[PDB]
RNA sequence: UUACCGAUACCAAGCCAUAAAAAGAAGAAAAAAUUUUUUUUUAGAAUCUUUUUAUGAGUAGAAAAUCGUGGGGU
RNA sequence: AUUUCACUCAUAUUAAAUAAAAUAACUCCAAGUGGGCCAUUUUUGGUAAGCAGAACUGGCGAUGAGGGAUGCUCCUAACGC
RNA sequence: AUUUUAAAAUUAUUUGAAUUUUUCUUCUUAUAAUUUAAGUUGUUUCUAUACAGUACUUUCUUAACCCACUCGUCUUGAAACACGGACCAAGGAGUCUAGCAAAUGUGCAAGUGUAUAUGAUUCUUUAAACAUUUUACGCAUAAUUAAUGUAAUAUGUCCAUUGUAGAUUUGUGCCCCACUUUGCAUACAAUACCGGUAAGCAA
RNA sequence: UAAAUAGUACCUGAAAUCGUUAAGAUGGAACGGAUUAAGAGAGAAAACAAGUAAAGAGGGGAAU
């Protein structure tokens, strides 16, 4: 076959998930641990860092 | 027996009193066989290799029909004749034959 | 056929095609085989190892046309005559073929071969050979001189 | 004439659905790894004892000067390793006798261990791998997972992070996976290196030599 | 400087000149592979008449074809009838060896043929 | 530059293309590479390769050889690439199919008398494409006298190579090296 | 100690040539006017056509494809 | 010691590793070549020499590109556009 | 014009479930399109409303930054304070023959070549082509020894020496590998058999 | 006389060389390689316009 413009398999969302089936699952996974609130870090800085 | 279409392209696509090579431009090459369709230098479409075929010429002024054994006749008259001896090529025969009239 | 030539393809290139730095001189070793025993007998002896010395008594007119004696293997016998006459032959078991050898233009009979069993030949030869003859008998054949 | 089109897709649906299960394990393993690291170091820390970590079995190695004025041994192996350009790399796998003969090709090479992030990267950006038949391998981008399926799909290693873990552990898969591999091309760093004639481990500033675990940071910039 | 114009794409311009074609009038401006010992050329020293090489030759998908996107024919009397189909591709040139009345009547018959002709004022 | 052996460009060795500028045979070798193209038999592969082998390596093969190699299974049908020549050795022949570029007028006889047919490559082709029910055979390639010229050269210990002359008399290479009581000896 | 400038080396892309490699001995597309006309093509050459990859230095030296000159049949 | 039979010794990574290992192996025909030189290291004679003579390797010659102001051999690096 | 398709993702439905516990959360049952898939596509001007111009493409001459030592030659080493070259035009050098070998192509093939020469309503071109009554010769079919000379299994049977691999081949588990069948060519050997010379016998 | 730029060195009349006119350049070499920029020459075959109506000159072939 014809060979085309080689697709960058590190930020081209659609040719990075065709490449690794759990990519999309993994960075939802990433968003999810990402998108959380401050306040429970804010109340438990000191909790592990005493024990 | 002795000779084939097949056989006769290996003889023709060399040494050939048909044969025009362009000298300026080197990827011309010309077929003048008077049984072709197109002028292309091919075993596929020349006329003296094809088992039966047909085109259209002119002959000193006027347009010349023929049909391979090697029949010579004289539009709707042209497409008549070709669907008498009718056998893509038969479109492309009847514009080459539109464009080859107007020429004096 | 000038235009073929190796020549022909090294126009410009000072050289010629045989050499720069050795140059192409005009009998560089020695004319014809000069170099025997002093310079060139390498070759000879790599090559030609029997080439110089001298073996043997003397032929003073040797006249060629005496000796003179073509060859003829045992088993060519049946090929010689026609392949019908081989196939009536072969069939038949009171007839046999006599080949009268100097007729064809041949002289002696060499055993070499192998002939096809229980079918005697009768031959006809200037010479003969011991082991042609004991395979010609073997076979009910007979050898029968003639000159 | 027409059901081998649906079983062929059938096909490729399990394949990936069993791709996703081989990646979820990998990723469990991954992080089962740096917590038993992590907890052993603390365990040797509280008690009086003390934990090491075996070197990592799989190095990466670069080249670094060009082709010219080389001993024949050091050329011939060179060739025996795949190290043919100025700014190849390849892995390989840690023996004594692999070691032994790195020895006689230290000064001209950079090698260490690779760590997970820079091999990822290594694979998808600049990988290129072996297609066609043997001795004619016609070498190509990845871009999918066709070709790895069907010359090494027979060893149930189809797939690319398949290849990501096998290549980070030292696994069953590396006579294949490597000969498979085309040998890595790599762009000039980023800022450049420190010095070609001298050691790393010389005081004065230097390149050549065993890297450890600083490789990833030069190859961050290799990339 | 390469060239570029719409689609063909021309990599050199500038035809090459012999060396020393300058200073000595008995070498003429063809030009010829100089074989020489310390021949400069040959050695490719910086900067002094550089030579032609296989690399400069233009793409074989454009290669030959003529600014007018059409590769060029020569005729000579009354050869036309290998024109009538391909007169999208080739563009007719008349042969330096015909009169004024064969020429004419050459013109004529192109130009209600509908292709172009490169010298269309010779001798007239 | 690379570090490859011969610039990294893979070298063969052998025909690329018939040098034999032969119309009917140039025609039957652009048959016989497309069967071998298509199928993936190594019959149609090799018998193309054997079409393409200079004159020196399509050798003649005698009726007394092909019968006798036949001897063993007697069914099948041999494929030659070069010529058969009749031997006149040879008493009687049994019923044998055969495939050859060439013949010879008496050979065509013995054939035919005998009851086979001479079998071109073209209905080799029409009747079995597949190779199937044919054997493969060729002549003695080394067998030409100009191979008594090569190996070791004539002069070396232990060595059977015909040395060029003008002549096999008593006076030519017959004393110095080849025989003790002149000298050494071969 | 950073930052820099610095090659016909390196990397990405394009094109040429060589070598190898995968493969091959018959059908309508689009546009512009206004369903009908016009406008371009409708390809099949095996020492070829399509495509992929790699490589690309050279004196003496060898081979291939080539371009011309005096003639000669065709 | 030989022949024929038993039986079977990892072979699914392949009787260690690694291998653009079959760009191999062979045969034939043939040109040039057959005055060398420099460099790190070893070393002979001579006080020494850009000397005379050897040694493992690389270059130069056969070769340009960037640097050492400049240089046949130094450093980087070997050249399609 | 029979992989610019498949899926790959996105949207909007629907399916069951899930879990890190929900507005980029994921896995598909089924639907229709989008493209981040499946190598740059669109919009507005200008060229420009002209037939040669100041524009546009190109040749030439001048300058400008950077670089560049007279070529050919023998030479380890050439620009050399090494040699030939004031300039121009024409001529100017690996050819021909005999013989051999090798490579290639062709015909024929155990035969091959028709030599001198012969016949012919050939007898501008024809100093060429055609043709050659039932062992002429060269080269090859069989070698070997100074040499008189001798001369390749051996009549059990038109089997055609024996091994190790080895191309094919017929089949068992119309496309692989392992199992028996044939064993090309060749490679490495072994056997016989002919001449020669030894040795034993010897009418 | 068709030509005298065919005028007895008489078919064509290149090169070294020299002359004239024009343009340009000119601080111990000139010429050049690669990139241009300005000038001076030329140039329509892609460098815009197929068809559509009218009239001037031409032309052709089929129909009888």
């Amino acid at each position: 076959k014809k060979r085309l413009q080689n697709k960058n398999s590190l930020t081209n969302f659609a040719v990075r998930c065709r490449l690794n089936p759990a990519y999309k699952l993994l960075r939802s996974l990433a968003v999810l641990r990402m998108r959380k609130s401050i306040l429970e870090k804010s109340k438990n800085k000191k909790e592990k860092r005493v024990q | 027996s002795n000779v084939s279409n097949a056989l006769v392209w290996e003889l023709t696509r060399k040494s050939n009193c048909f044969i025009k090579k362009n000298k300026a431009g080197k990827k011309g090459v010309f077929l003048c066989d008077p049984l072709n369709v197109n002028y292309k230098n091919t075993p596929s479409s020349s006329g003296l290799v094809k088992s039966n075929s047909t085109n259209v010429t002119l002959k000193d002024g006027k347009v010349v029909f023929s049909v391979k054994v090697v029949n010579h006749f004289k539009m709707k008259n042209v497409e008549k004749l070709l669907q008498q001896h009718g056998s893509k090529n038969k479109e492309k025969l009847l514009k080459k034959y539109k464009r080859l009239s107007k020429l004096y | 056929a000038t235009r073929f030539k190796k020549n022909r393809k090294k126009r410009g290139h000072v050289s010629a095609g045989h050499g720069r730095v050795g140059k192409h001189r005009k009998h560089p070793g020695g004319r014809g085989k000069a170099g025997g025993l002093h310079h060139m007998r390498i070759n000879f002896d790599k090559y030609h190892p029997g080439y110089f010395g001298k073996v043997g008594m003397r032929h003073l007119n040797l006249l060629k046309n005496r000796t003179y004696c073509p060859t003829i293997n045992v088993d060519k016998l049946w090929g010689l005559l026609p392949e019908e006459k081989k196939k009536e032959f072969s069939e038949n078991k009171d007839i046999a073929p006599v080949i009268d050898v100097t007729r064809k233009g041949y002289f002696k009979v060499l055993g070499n071969g192998k002939l096809k069993h229980n079918q005697p030949i009768v031959v006809k030869a200037r010479y003969f050979s011991s082991v042609a003859e004991k395979k010609i008998k073997a076979v009910g054949g007979q050898c029968i001189l003639v000159a | 004439a027409a059901k081998k089109i649906k079983t062929l897709k059938l096909i490729n649906k399990k394949k990936r659905n069993d791709l996703r299960q081989r990646t979820l394990r990998y990723e469990e393993e991954y992080e089962s790894e740096r917590k038993k690291i992590i907890e052993l170091k603390r365990e040797a820390r509280k008690n009086n004892c003390f934990y090491r970590e075996a070197e990592k079995k799989v190095v990466f190695v670069i080249r670094l000067k060009g082709v010219n004025k080389l001993p024949p041994k050091v050329r011939s192996v060179f060739r025996l390793l795949r190290l043919l350009q100025v700014h190849n790399g390849v892995f390989v796998k840690v023996n004594k006798a692999t070691k032994e003969m790195l020895k006689i090709v230290e000064p001209y090479v950079t090698y260490g261990y690779p760590t997970l992030s820079t091999v990822r990267k290594l694979l998808y950006k600049r990988g290129y791998v072996r297609v066609g038949k043997v001795r004619r391998y016609a070498r190509k981008k990845i871009q999918d997972n066709a070709d790895i399926s069907k010359h090494l799909g027979k060893y149930n290693v189809h797939g690319i992070e398949d290849m990501v873990y096998q290549l980070y552990t030292c696994g069953p898969v590396f006579k294949k996976v490597n000969n498979f591999l085309w040998a890595f091309k790599l762009k000039p760093p980023r800022k450049g290196f420190k010095a070609k004639r001298h050691a790393f481990n010389e005081p004065r500033p230097g390149d050549w030599g065993n890297r450890e675990a600083h490789i990833n940071e030069l190859i961050n910039r290799m990339i | 400087a390469v060239k570029k114009v719409g689609k063909i794409i021309k990599k050199r311009t500038k035809k090459f000149t012999r060396f020393q074609s300058n200073r000595f009038m008995r070498v003429k401006p063809a030009w010829r592979k100089p074989r020489g010992i310390d021949c400069r050329v040959r050695r490719r020293y910086k900067g002094t008449n550089l030579m032609p090489s296989i690399g400069y030759g233009s793409n074989k998908k454009t290669k030959f074809l003529l600014p007018n996107n059409k590769y060029k024919y020569v005729v000579k009397n009354k050869e036309m009838e290998p024109l009538i189909m391909n007169h999208t591709k080739y563009c007719v040139q008349i042969a330096h060896n015909v009169s004024s009345k064969k020429r004419k009547q050459i013109i004529e018959r192109a130009k209600q043929m509908n292709v172009s002709v490169i010298n269309a004022k010779a001798r007239l | 530059g690379i570090a490859l052996k011969n610039v990294g460009r893979i070298k063969k060795h052998g025909r690329k293309h018939l040098v034999s500028k032969n119309p009917y045979l140039r025609l039957l070798v652009k048959l016989y590479n497309f069967l071998a193209r298509r199928t993936n038999a190594n019959f149609n592969k090799i018998i193309a390769k054997r079409l393409i082998m200079p004159k020196r390596y399509r050798p003649p093969l005698s009726l007394s050889k092909l019968q006798y190699h036949m001897a063993n299974h007697p069914n099948d049908i041999a494929v030659v690439v070069g010529s058969i020549t009749d031997d006149k050795r040879l008493f009687s022949l049994k019923q044998l199919k055969v495939c050859a570029l060439r013949f010879t007028e008496t050979a065509r006889k013995r054939i035919e008398d005998a009851g086979g047919e001479c079998l071109t490559f073209d209905q080799l082709a029409l009747k079995y494409p597949t190779g199937k029910k044919c054997v493969l055979l060729r002549g003695p390639t080394k067998a030409r006298t100009a191979e008594k010229h090569f190996g070791k050269a004539p002069g070396k210990p232990k060595s059977k190579a015909r040395p060029y002359v003008r002549s096999k008399g008593r006076k030519f290479e017959k004393a110095r090296g080849r025989r003790k009581s002149r000298a050494y000896k071969k």
